[PDB]
C-alpha cells in the first residue's frame, strides 16, 4: 500500500502564511510533531519483506514445514487499527466552526464599524472652511460648564496629580 | 489607520480558514499515526514468522 503513509501530507504552504508567530508557535512544534510521524512512517511499510519460500522448501529436506508457515501467513491478515478519536476530532471540529461563525460575525460589525468612520470622515468638511462649531459638531468632546475646566482647554491642564 | 485595520480583518478571517486546514491536517495526522502502527505490527508479525522459519 504505502498510500496514506509514505506517499501523502498536508500542504503546509498555506498554513504559514496566516500564523503570527508568537501567537502560534505551537505550528513549529506541529510542524515537527507530525513530522516525527512521518519520520516513522519513511518506515514500517505493509510487508518489509516477501518470504521466499522456495528457498526454505530447496534448503530444507522436509518441505511440509514450508507449506504449512506458508499457509499459516496468508490465513492471516491484520486489519486496520480501530480508532476513537475521530468523534472527539469532530466535536473540535464542530466547535471551531462556531467559533469562527462568531469571530467572522465579529470582523462583519467591527468592518462595517470602520467603514462607517471612513466615510464620516470623509465626508466631512475641510479644516480650512470649518467654522469652530462645525468643527465642535465633528468632534463633540467639546468643552461645556459640567467640565473640568483651563484657560487653555487642553489635553492635560486639570487633574494629573 | 482604518485601510490597516480592515486589511488586518482580512488577515484575521484567512487565518481562521487556516485554521479549518489546521483540523484537516490534525485528523489527517491521526490517520498516519494509526496507519504506521498497523505496519509495525504488520512487520513484527513477519519477524516473528522470518525467525520461527
Amino acid at each position: 500500500a504505502s498510500k496514506r503513509i509514505a506517499r501523502s501530507s498536508i500542504d503546509w504552504a498555506k498554513m504559514a502564511e496566516s500564523v503570527p508567530e508568537s501567537q502560534k508557535a505551537m505550528y513549529n512544534q506541529f510542524k515537527a510533531k507530525s513530522d516525527g510521524y512521518i519520520r516513522k512512517a519513511l518506515s514500517y511499510p505493509e510487508q518489509p519483506s516477501p518470504i521466499n519460500w522456495e528457498h526454505y522448501r530447496k534448503s530444507l529436506t522436509n518441505p511440509a514445514m514450508v507449506d504449512a508457515f506458508k499457509k499459516q501467513y496468508e490465513a492471516l491478515k491484520v486489519p486496520y487499527p480501530e480508532d476513537k478519536v475521530s468523534s472527539q476530532i469532530d466535536a473540535q471540529e464542530a466547535e471551531a466552526k462556531k467559533e469562527i461563525t462568531k469571530f467572522i460575525q465579529e470582523s462583519r460589525g467591527r468592518i462595517e464599524n470602520y467603514k462607517a468612520e471612513l466615510g464620516k470622515l470623509g465626508q466631512m468638511i475641510p479644516f480650512e472652511h470649518m467654522t469652530l462649531e462645525d468643527f465642535f459638531e465633528a468632534f463633540p468632546e467639546k468643552v461645556l460648564n459640567p467640565d473640568p475646566p483651563s484657560p487653555n482647554v487642553k489635553k492635560k491642564p486639570f487633574k494629573n496629580n | 489607520g482604518f485601510e490597516e485595520a480592515i486589511t488586518l480583518e482580512e488577515r484575521a478571517q484567512k487565518s481562521a480558514e487556516a485554521q479549518i486546514m489546521l483540523f484537516q491536517a490534525k485528523r489527517e495526522n491521526v490517520q498516519f499515526q494509526l496507519e504506521a502502527a498497523y505496519r509495525a505490527r504488520l512487520h513484527h508479525v513477519n519477524n516473528e514468522i522470518k525467525k520461527r522459519l
